[PDB]
């Protein structure tokens, strides 16, 4: 659960690239498993083997996205010696988008995923820096 | 939401069964009558926010 | 190249295409109660082991 | 029917000059058309335009610019005669400003 | 200032209570009277604005825009009573109701002292324009034009509401006087950067900016004549007025944050001026000319110097008048020929001499001929930009050259040459069209006589 | 024109003074209200944000057929 | 919901006796005029839907519409004013009761407050 | 169905929801829910056909499952504190059960699947009842236990509801499914502000009920259940089309129309306590609802679709049974924005 | 012949009476902002022997 996000976050950003990549790929694998479960429940695969194939496809794609994102972000933050910079997360997000485009074999999907995933990862980094809240606790 | 008509009219439609220390038949007490009574007395006055601290 | 093609492609046409795809994906259910009741079960398991586990 | 609709034929343009050689291009009925022209001309060119322009041209000097010129004349006269600088660099009195005590 | 608002809300039932053949006369007469009354706000104190009440105030920037709107309504009524002759009485009254409601919302927009009220009216101006465009258009593309016009505005202006409510939660007020007196600098943080973006992008897409201008050609071509007039004359100036009002809170972030918008504005001004040359349509050329002029206004507002502000105000007023006149001139030819192609009807000077003169005057005022207020605004903006950076003069001069080129190109193609030999239904010009042209053009010259009325509050 | 249509500058001056006072008071009151709401929801001791508890009048203080309770 | 539970609050009163110490809204109140205008609009829409002469079909019906809207609006405005007065009263009582959380800070003049200057160039 | 039986079933439905809204005991609330469902099932099947039968079956199955989860939540909360009063509900697992059960009863996503189908399978009167009246009791229970409820769970379902409502409404041509998806999207907005301020929830509920009532009553007036069937009423009752277009604009969230007031107030309330991202997402998503409302308006009044020859015979007849409250609902659905400060009379 | 002309041109007074009503409402709005009349530090001035208000 949220313990996986603790695993990803408790690691200092520009250190231990292998562990951070492992945490990111675990998060991606969990997300892919959830997506595949919903897809099977709502769109039956007509056979057990095809359902397993679809589950494996979704899980592997999501795990690849997570691994590439984490690895690229950590490496870019380490070589530039400048942590706390949204550019690193943007590069990681575009790397994940290129991975998605390669997995689905679509150049346009790849470019769009680069752009949008890089943007959203950059905003996630800025929210981490400035302390933005998605589900803010009631304060008034 | 909660249109409190029992409090307005003084009817007691379903308040007799809410708690454990409220007028059981033949005066049979609940297993935790004293604890619930103590909690209710301390609890009733301050409000919900202070009642948890 | 700029107005009639690319400035149309980036902001409005991309938005229309994405919303079309998502509307199609959401709004194709065969109506069988079995499938989305299974989805309800998946939602129940998720919620109980992703939200209230940490308090 | 080798067609798709029970559709009216597309009407051809109606010329205002055919039934009215002096039309003014406002309406079909000549009297209301002439009066529409008359009111448009009287309230656009006669009332709003000329009277409005002569009203705007004679607005009182609420912008305080002749007043500003007179103020400048008197201040220049007084300052130059006394030997004082024509204009002073500090807009406010330095005595009423409390700068930070030190910068170390 | 209810002495202007209430007469419009009385224009409504008076229009609805008129005889079947007296609606145009009454509407025109009383709208002209209301514009004459609104001409009384030009008396502005040099010190501060006129604060009539807690809700409404008038500034030196608001008064020319108010006068322009009140003067615009009668011209729109005059231009609309040609293609609506076959309409029923109820639909004519509904059209006039839309025009009157648009004027009322515009009047209440330029004088609202509170930013949320300004936003509410600024967005209330969307419903009547949309109804007009999508109900009284002519081609099948009016539906897409209306959808683009609505969604480009809304997708950029919804974040503005969040920004404004957050501002009121933080500072404690949204009244413009309190905002201006209690203004404080904005630090360099991502939160403040997105605050800048939220406050700016709504007015940017209302200008429009070069990258967000795709809705303007569709809306201005597919709308009826009154819709095009009101879009190109006043509805575009809402964004400029909004930035000139909202920029006070933004500094010092704006100096750092204006580089992409300035670059887009300058280069897109060049690009749209070049696009005007290779245009096969007549209304699209005027739409792109509007885009170029409004990009110049964007540059003026963004560099944020007093000379730039005065130039922006003058250019806004001058462009409103000129673009309205050009749209009416194109509409007359469209009514004659029933097509929008430029090269269809040629050599109209030999058939319509007075319209040839009106075309010449409109084109001359479009390319900033001295000493018209168009040139005053353009020159003030150019001088302010030159002070900002000496290299901008290259882009400004190139824009001036291309503007002259496409203006004279349109004038020569539509008016000079030989006639088309097969259009024999070009009737002589009516009195209504000539009167509309004169009422468009005379105020421009009367204003260049006394240019201090339209130079804004920085004068 | 100035005698017939307009007034003196002092009227506008004092009107905008009063308007500024009103708006400043409203701004201060809004900020104070936000702070008061935050404190009263955090603490819970204020009149606002009171959540209902169990009335003590429902308890029965009578012998309970067993000595202890 | 901050004010749903409050001390000494009769459940379904809609107008406590404590609200009679506030000045009632004037009968020429602009909000009441807007309520009457809403009633008139509803009457006109009623006439239009039933395919009747919109302006002058039923005068008694339009009068009833207007008077019903005004009658409800009077009490709605009374309750709204009572609730806002109650909010302000509670706010002032709380700020007085807890002086340490709302201290009176110093009053510096601009002659000694140092604000950084940002040139425009 | 006999009129006495119909009116007593309607009164039993209202009695069940009132029993929910006026009870302090959890058991009485559950009894009110059971009574509401029991008397609500036949109302859907007033006009018998296979579609109505299967709509009633799906509705019954969903509501029975929700009631089972709700009673399990009540029993667990009793287990960890011998209390029956509807209060904080401290226990996290029991609170999760109650929140999910009430979401399933309301139609919030991901439990939103049943609403479009049941709405399409029943008549316009039953659809009106289902979409307006059947939201009061779960919302009342949610408002009572709002402080106890977890923000993350509540927020996630509200955002999902808004997104899925918009995307589903983008596709449908049938009017009843459009109304159902719009109802889901509005439920998202109302449950979004629930943890922060229940007064905004009540205000949004009131305005949504008014708008939905006006829209359904106009749809009943011009007896059309599809887009093309609604495209004919311009040739019979143009005033109805104009009023419907104005109401559809109001539903979209445009200002100066009233519909905007709940959206504006919810954004303002969520901003008071440092929730900036969520209101922005909800507004940009409600743009989709506006889009498909606008498509319906284009089809309905702003254009003129081809008509049929038999409409000439309808031209000669008047609508016999007239809805008395339609004009008031239209006026309250459109022109009530200037009276925003009167929302203080709700707390 | 006052009958027909009045019953056909009674609408030509709505705008003028609206203007008069607007002026009257503006005057009333001015009447509620007299909190600093003859109290501003710039225009503070002793009254004339007969007048009672600096402005209305
Ligand atoms: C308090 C609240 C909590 C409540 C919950 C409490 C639950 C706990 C107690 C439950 C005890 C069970 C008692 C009775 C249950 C009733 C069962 C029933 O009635 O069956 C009807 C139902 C309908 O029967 P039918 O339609 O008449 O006959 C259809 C034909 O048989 C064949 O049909 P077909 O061949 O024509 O169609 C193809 C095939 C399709 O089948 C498939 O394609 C299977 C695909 C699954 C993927 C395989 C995994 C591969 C990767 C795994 C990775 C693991 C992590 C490692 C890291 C990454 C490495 C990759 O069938 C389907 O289309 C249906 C799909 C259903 C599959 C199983 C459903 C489980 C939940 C839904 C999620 C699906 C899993 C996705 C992946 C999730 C992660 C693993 O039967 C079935 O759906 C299949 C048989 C089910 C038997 C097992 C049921 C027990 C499990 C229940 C779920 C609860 C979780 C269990 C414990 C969890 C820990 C807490
Ligand atoms: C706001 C004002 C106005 C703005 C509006 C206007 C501007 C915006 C709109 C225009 C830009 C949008 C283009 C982006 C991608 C769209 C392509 C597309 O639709 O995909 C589906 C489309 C068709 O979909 P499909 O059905 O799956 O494929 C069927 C194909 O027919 C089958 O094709 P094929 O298999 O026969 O052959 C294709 C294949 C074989 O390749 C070729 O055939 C020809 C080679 C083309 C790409 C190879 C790269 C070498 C050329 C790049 C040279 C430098 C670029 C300029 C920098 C100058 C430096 C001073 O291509 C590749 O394999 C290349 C893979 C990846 C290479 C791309 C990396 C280069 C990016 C440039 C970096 C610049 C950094 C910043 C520097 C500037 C600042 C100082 O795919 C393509 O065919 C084209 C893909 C390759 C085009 C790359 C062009 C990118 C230009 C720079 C992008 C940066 C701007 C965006 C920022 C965020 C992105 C990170
Ligand atoms: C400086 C000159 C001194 C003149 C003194 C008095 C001038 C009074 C003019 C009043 C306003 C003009 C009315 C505009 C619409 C024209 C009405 C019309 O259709 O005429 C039919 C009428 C009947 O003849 P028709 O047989 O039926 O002809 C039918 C065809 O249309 C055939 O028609 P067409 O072939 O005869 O052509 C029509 C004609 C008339 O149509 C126009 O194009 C006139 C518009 C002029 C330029 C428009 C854009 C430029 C912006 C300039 C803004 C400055 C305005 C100053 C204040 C104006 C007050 C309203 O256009 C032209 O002839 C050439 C136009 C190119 C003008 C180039 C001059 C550039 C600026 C020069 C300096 C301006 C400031 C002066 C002081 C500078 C510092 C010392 O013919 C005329 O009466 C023509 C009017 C006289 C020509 C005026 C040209 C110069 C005046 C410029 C502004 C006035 C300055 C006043 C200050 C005194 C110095
Ligand atoms: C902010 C300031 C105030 C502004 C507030 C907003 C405006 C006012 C409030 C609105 C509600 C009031 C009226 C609405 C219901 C009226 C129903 C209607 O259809 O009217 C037709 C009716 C004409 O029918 P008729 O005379 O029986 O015979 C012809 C047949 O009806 C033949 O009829 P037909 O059915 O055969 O005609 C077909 C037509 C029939 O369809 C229609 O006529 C459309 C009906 C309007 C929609 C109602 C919307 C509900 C209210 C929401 C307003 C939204 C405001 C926000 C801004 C956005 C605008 C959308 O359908 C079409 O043509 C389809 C074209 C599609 C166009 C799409 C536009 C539709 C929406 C436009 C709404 C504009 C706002 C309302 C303005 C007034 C319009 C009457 O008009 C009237 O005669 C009454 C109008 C009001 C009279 C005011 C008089 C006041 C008292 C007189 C003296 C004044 C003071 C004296 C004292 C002086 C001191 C001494
Ligand atoms: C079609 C036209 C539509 C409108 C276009 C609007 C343009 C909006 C773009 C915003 C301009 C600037 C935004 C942020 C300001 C600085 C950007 C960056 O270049 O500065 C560097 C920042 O380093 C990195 O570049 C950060 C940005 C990297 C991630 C952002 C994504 C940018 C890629 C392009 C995305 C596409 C944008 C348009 C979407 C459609 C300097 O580093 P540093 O001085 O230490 O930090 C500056 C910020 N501080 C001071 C608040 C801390
Ligand atoms: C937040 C992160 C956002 C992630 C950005 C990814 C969005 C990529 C969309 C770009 C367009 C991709 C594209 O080319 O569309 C086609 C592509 C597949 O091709 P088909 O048309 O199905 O071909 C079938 C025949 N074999 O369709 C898609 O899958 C794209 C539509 C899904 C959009 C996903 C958007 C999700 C964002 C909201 C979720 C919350
Ligand atoms: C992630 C969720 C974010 C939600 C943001 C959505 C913004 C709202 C825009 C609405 C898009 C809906 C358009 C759509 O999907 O329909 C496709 C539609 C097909 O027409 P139909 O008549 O419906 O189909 C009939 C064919 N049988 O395609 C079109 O014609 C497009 C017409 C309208 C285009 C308007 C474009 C406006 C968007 C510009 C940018 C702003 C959008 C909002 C996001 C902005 C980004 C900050
Ligand atoms: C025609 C289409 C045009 C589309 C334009 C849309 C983009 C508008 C720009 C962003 C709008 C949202 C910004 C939020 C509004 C202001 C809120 C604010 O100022 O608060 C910020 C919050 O800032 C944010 O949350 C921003 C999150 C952004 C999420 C949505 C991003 C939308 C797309 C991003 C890129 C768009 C920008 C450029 C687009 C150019 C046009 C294509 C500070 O948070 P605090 O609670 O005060 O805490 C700080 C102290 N601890």
């Amino acid at each position: 659960a949220k313990t996986l996000l603790h695993k990803y976050s408790d690691i200092p950003e520009g250190t231990e690239c292998h562990r951070k990549a492992y945490a990111s790929t675990s998060i991606g694998g969990a997300t892919g498993l959830i997506v595949s479960a919903y897809s099977i429940a709502l769109k039956p695969p007509a056979s057990f083997l095809e359902g397993v194939a679809r589950t494996g496809r979704y899980t592997f794609t999501s795990a690849a996205i997570g691994a590439i994102f984490g690895l690229t972000s950590c490496i870019s933050a380490q070589v530039r010696e400048k942590p706390d910079d949204p550019l690193n997360y943007f590069i990681g997000g575009c790397a994940g988008g290129l991975t998605l485009g390669a997995r689905t074999r679509s150049y346009g999907i790849g470019a769009a995923a680069c752009a949008y995933m890089g943007l959203t990862a950059a905003l996630v980094k800025m929210g981490q820096l400035e302390g933005w809240q998605v589900f803010a606790e009631p304060k008034v | 939401p909660f249109f409190d008509v029992q409090k307005r009219l003084g009817l007691d439609l379903d308040r007799w069964m809410t708690i454990q220390s409220a007028e059981q038949p033949h005066k049979i007490p609940g297993r935790c009558h004293a604890f619930e009574k103590e909690w209710i007395e301390c609890a009733h006055g301050i409000g919900g926010i202070r009642a948890e601290k | 190249l700029l107005d009639l093609i690319w400035l149309e492609t980036i902001l409005p046409k991309t938005t229309s295409f994405i919303q079309m795809k998502m509307s199609i994906m959401v709004s194709n259910q065969k109506g069988l109660i079995k499938l989305y009741f299974l989805s309800f079960l998946i939602t129940i398991m998720i919620s109980m082991t992703l939200f209230n586990y940490h308090e | 029917p080798t067609i798709r609709l029970q559709e009216d034929p597309d009407p051809e343009d109606e010329n205002l000059y055919e039934k009215n050689p002096d039309s003014h291009g406002y309406d079909k009925d000549p009297i209301v058309d002439l009066w529409n022209m008359r009111v448009v001309f009287f309230f656009g060119f006669s009332i709003v335009l000329v009277l409005g322009s002569t009203f705007v041209a004679y607005l009182p000097d609420y912008r305080m610019q002749e007043w500003a010129r007179r103020e400048a004349e008197r201040l220049v006269k007084y300052r130059e005669a006394n030997g004082l600088p024509l204009m002073e660099s500090n807009c406010f009195d330095p005595n009423k400003i409390q700068l930070p005590e030190d910068e170390d | 200032m209810l002495k202007i608002i209430i007469p419009t809300t009385m224009l409504l039932p008076m229009t609805w209570m008129s005889k079947h053949n007296m609606i145009w006369i009454n509407a025109t007469v009383h709208s002209l009277l209301i514009s004459l009354i609104s001409l009384s706000l030009l008396n502005q104190l040099g010190e501060n604005s006129l604060n009539f009440s807690l809700t409404f105030f008038s500034d030196s920037l608001s008064a020319p825009l108010l006068v322009l709107t009140t003067w615009l309504l009668p011209l729109m009524l005059m231009a609309s009573q040609s293609h609506l002759s076959k309409e029923t009485t109820t639909r004519k009254k509904l059209y006039i109701t839309m025009l009157i409601l648009l004027q009322l919302f515009l009047i209440m927009t330029f004088t609202a002292t509170e930013l949320i009220l300004f936003y509410i009216l600024f967005e209330a101006t969307l419903v009547p324009t949309l109804i007009i465009i999508t109900r009284w258009g002519n081609q099948t593309e009016r539906l897409n034009a209306g959808l683009y016009f609505l969604f480009y505005t809304l997708a950029g202006s919804l974040p503005l509401l969040v920004a404004l409510v957050y501002i009121q939660n933080t500072t404690g007020s949204l009244n413009f006087l309190i905002i201006h007196y209690w203004s404080h600098p904005l630090s360099n943080s991502w939160s403040n950067i997105f605050m800048w973006l939220a406050c700016i992008m709504a007015f940017m897409v209302k200008m429009p900016l070069y990258g967000l201008h795709l809705w303007l050609p569709k809306a201005h071509v597919e709308a009826p004549i009154a819709g095009s007039m009101v879009l190109a004359a006043v509805l575009l100036k809402l964004g400029g007025y909004g930035m000139m009002r909202i920029t006070t809170i933004l500094n010092p972030l704006t100096n750092y944050m204006a580089y992409p918008f300035l670059m887009l504005s300058m280069w897109g001004m060049i690009m749209t001026s070049s696009i005007c040359l290779r245009q096969t349509d007549l209304k699209s050329l005027i739409a792109y000319s509007s885009v170029s002029h409004m990009a110049l206004v964007i540059v003026a507002i963004m560099i944020q110097t007093p000379w730039s502000f005065m130039g922006a105000t003058a250019l806004m007023i001058a462009h409103g008048l000129t673009s309205s006149m050009l749209f009416c001139l194109a509409n007359t030819n469209y009514e004659r020929v029933h097509s929008r192609t430029m090269i269809l009807a040629r050599g109209l000077q030999t058939l319509l001499p007075l319209m040839a003169t009106w075309w010449l005057v409109a084109s001359l005022t479009n390319l900033a001929l001295p000493p018209s207020i168009n040139l005053i605004g353009e020159l003030f903006i150019i001088t302010a930009s030159f002070s900002w950076s000496n290299i901008t003069i290259i882009l400004m001069g190139m824009n001036m050259m291309i503007t002259a080129l496409y203006s004279l190109y349109m004038l020569i193609t539509t008016q000079r040459g030989k006639y088309t030999h097969h259009i024999n239904n070009i009737k002589p010009s009516f009195t209504r069209e000539n009167a509309l042209m004169a009422l468009h053009i005379l105020p421009l010259l009367l204003l260049t006589l006394n240019p201090k009325m339209i130079l804004g509050p920085l004068y | 024109i100035a005698r017939t249509f307009y007034d003196g500058p002092e009227k506008n001056y004092e009107k905008t003074m009063a308007i500024l006072q009103i708006e400043a008071e409203k701004a201060e009151l809004r900020l104070k209200e936000l702070e008061v709401r935050r404190l009263m929801r955090a603490r819970g001791d204020g009149p606002w944000y009171q959540y209902p508890t169990i009335d003590k009048a429902l308890i029965d203080h009578s012998p309970k057929t067993t000595p202890d309770n | 919901t901050m004010m749903s539970g409050r001390p000494g609050r009769v459940p379904l009163q809609f107008l406590p006796n404590e609200a009679r110490s506030l000045p009632p809204p004037k009968l020429t109140d602009p909000r009441l005029v807007y309520m009457g205008f809403l009633g008139y609009c509803s009457g006109l829409i009623d006439n239009a839907i039933r395919r009747r002469p919109v302006v002058s079909a039923g005068l008694h019906r339009q009068l009833l519409y207007v008077t019903s809207f005004v009658f409800f609006g009077y009490y709605l405005l009374k309750r709204q004013d009572y609730m806002y007065a109650l909010r302000d009263h509670d706010m002032f009582a709380y700020v007085k009761s807890h002086p340490e959380d709302f201290p009176e800070k110093d009053k510096k003049t601009y002659g000694e407050i140092l604000e950084e200057f940002h040139p425009v160039r | 169905m006999n009129p006495i039986i119909y009116t007593t079933l309607i009164m039993t439905v209202m009695s069940g929801t009132m029993l929910v809204m006026i009870s302090s005991h959890w058991l009485l609330i559950w009894i009110g829910f059971e009574m509401n469902l029991l008397a609500m099932i036949p109302v859907l099947m007033k006009n018998f056909n296979p579609r109505a039968t299967e709509a009633a079956t799906k509705y019954f199955l969903t509501q029975a499952t929700a009631s089972m989860m709700l009673m399990m939540a009540i029993i667990i909360n009793l287990l960890y504190s011998g209390q029956w009063t509807i209060t904080k509900m401290f226990n996290p697992v029991a609170m999760t059960m109650m929140t999910m059960a009430l979401a399933m009863k309301l139609g919030l996503s991901p439990f939103h699947f049943w609403v479009p189908e049941v709405t399409q399978g029943i008549s316009l009167q039953a659809g009106l009842l289902l979409l307006t009246w059947q939201k009061l009791a779960p919302l009342s229970v949610l408002c009572q236990i709002s402080q106890s409820i977890n923000p993350n769970l509540m927020l996630t379902m509200a955002m999902l509801s808004i997104l899925i409502g918009g995307w589903g409404g983008l596709n449908q041509t049938q009017l009843r499914k459009i109304m159902a998806y719009s109802s889901i999207a509005h439920m998202g907005w109302m449950t979004a502000v629930l943890p922060y301020n229940t007064t905004m929830t009540i205000l949004n509920l009131l305005i949504y009920i008014t708008m939905t009532l006006a829209m359904f009553m106009l749809l009943i007036h011009s007896s059309a259940t599809t887009t093309l069937s609604l495209s004919h009423t311009w040739n019979k009752m143009p005033v109805i089309t104009s009023l419907m277009m104005v109401t559809l604009l109001s539903m979209g969230g445009l200002p100066p129309l009233s519909g905007f007031m709940p959206k504006w107030m919810i954004i303002q309330e969520m901003t008071k306590n440092e929730s900036i991202i969520m209101p922005t997402l909800m507004a940009m998503t409600a743009l989709l609802n506006l889009y498909f409302y606008m498509r319906l308006a284009y089809s309905s009044s702003l254009t003129m679709f081809p008509s049929t020859n038999n409409m000439k015979m309808k031209w000669q007849f008047e609508h016999t049974k007239q809805m008395k409250l339609l004009p008031t609902m239209i006026v309250l659905s459109t022109l009530v924005l200037p009276m925003t400060p009167a929302l203080s009379s709700l707390n | 012949n006052v009958l027909q002309i009045v019953r056909d041109h009674w609408v030509h007074i709505l705008v003028p009476v609206g203007f008069v009503f607007g002026c009257y409402l503006d005057r009333r709005s001015d009447e509620k902002l007299t909190a600093f009349r003859n109290k501003s530090l710039l225009f503070k001035r002793e009254l004339r022997p007969n007048e009672e208000v600096t402005w209305k």
